[PDB]
């Protein structure tokens, strides 16, 4: 009859094109809830993320908007695939919800961390993160929020990043968490943490809590330098400058051989190279931390290096949208609506 | 030199 139809998953309603069936809840990636479904026209598993009245507020609207524009304009093997977008309401008047349909991967990295990988697997997964990140950066998009739960893998060892809901807790770069002002290598810190976590097999800086992060961090890495302290917001400085001061530990002591798989047949795929790469990523002072190009160029990673993966044409944004500009509840709704209407096409 | 991995066990 009407194209759409309605399913209750516990308290939530998914109103979606009829092609999408047997929905199952799969998670709550940041700013919406997500379901797996069977797509009967493609004959294919997909994931459907619902953004409920995304225009409700300043925060959400910006994010939904960013996520909408970039999902369209960014296509790459290592960034999650866009399949469809829609709303079931028939007008700007009546408009409430946005649905984004995506490929369904098999797992998120949190699972991979738990398991014993060999060097080609870790390296290759990290290579994939980095190539994805480089694609985003080439367009001046900085992700700022990479973590295990927004990076997904398949049983054929492919890896894709999702989210640019935040794209413009110890996973975030210190420069971010200290309102410091930041460049692209903000994302390298995150990769450092995730790499470390893949090697350790669990949480890198054990809590308990979102700010017992920091302390375990400086206890582990060492307190950062004076110049670095200088750069801080005078007020936030004196918090940081107060802490007991620590030397930190070498990377040999933080990531000893025992934690690594056997060295591989291949020269560059060894504990000492991984540890080297780590110690250039997992670095608190961003201006001493390596870039995505150097990390791609690094011996531990560069074995996979493929220029046609790593050097694709940038996504292009209208930069008409630079979207820092405060808008109002009302205008957001219009902006997102046009963005959705423009995207809509497949049913 | 090394082949890209093509399997990853997620069971």
């Amino acid at each position: 009859d009407n194209n759409f139809y309605s399913v209750e998953i516990g308290d939530s309603t998914f109103t979606v094109l009829k092609r999408y069936q047997n929905l199952k809840p799969i998670g709550s990636g940041a700013q919406g809830i997500v379901v797996a479904a069977y797509d009967a026209i493609l004959e294919r598993n997909v994931a459907i993320k619902k953004l409920s009245r995304p225009f409700q507020n300043q925060t959400h609207a910006k994010r939904a908007y960013r996520e909408l524009v970039l999902m369209k304009v960014v296509n790459h093997k290592n960034i999650i695939g866009l399949l469809n977008v829609f709303t079931p309401q028939k007008s700007l008047e009546e408009f409430q919800d946005v649905y984004i349909v995506m490929e369904l991967m098999d797992a998120n990295l949190s699972q991979v961390i738990q398991m014993e990988l060999d060097h080609e697997r870790m390296s290759y997964l990290l290579y994939q993160m980095l190539v994805g990140i480089k694609h985003l950066h080439s367009a001046g998009i900085i992700h700022r929020d990479l973590k295990p739960s927004n990076i997904v893998v398949k049983s054929d060892a492919t890896l894709k990043i999702l989210d640019f809901g935040l794209a413009r807790r110890y996973y975030r770069a210190p420069e971010v968490i200290l309102g410091m002002g930041y460049k692209e290598n903000v994302d390298i810190w995150s990769v450092g943490v995730i790499m470390g976590e893949m090697i350790k097999g669990g949480v890198l800086f054990p809590g308990t809590d979102h700010i017992d992060q920091w302390n375990k961090v400086i206890e582990q890495l060492g307190t950062p330098s004076p110049e670095f302290m200088k750069k801080l917001q005078p007020t936030v400085r004196t918090y940081v400058e107060n802490r007991p001061k620590y030397a930190g530990y070498s990377f040999e002591k933080l990531f000893p051989d025992v934690l690594f798989p056997a060295d591989s047949e291949h020269n560059k795929l060894k504990a000492s190279q991984a540890r080297d790469l780590l110690s250039k990523m997992l670095v608190i002072d961003a201006s001493k931390r390596i870039s995505v190009d150097e990390a791609l160029q690094h011996p531990y990673i560069n074995v996979w290096y493929d220029p046609s993966e790593a050097e694709a044409p940038p996504p292009k944004i209208p930069d008409k949208q630079l979207d820092e500009r405060e808008h109002t509840i009302e205008e957001w709704k219009e902006l997102i609506y046009k963005e959705v209407m423009d995207l809509e096409h497949h049913h | 030199r090394p082949k890209r991995p093509t399997t990853l066990n997620l069971f």
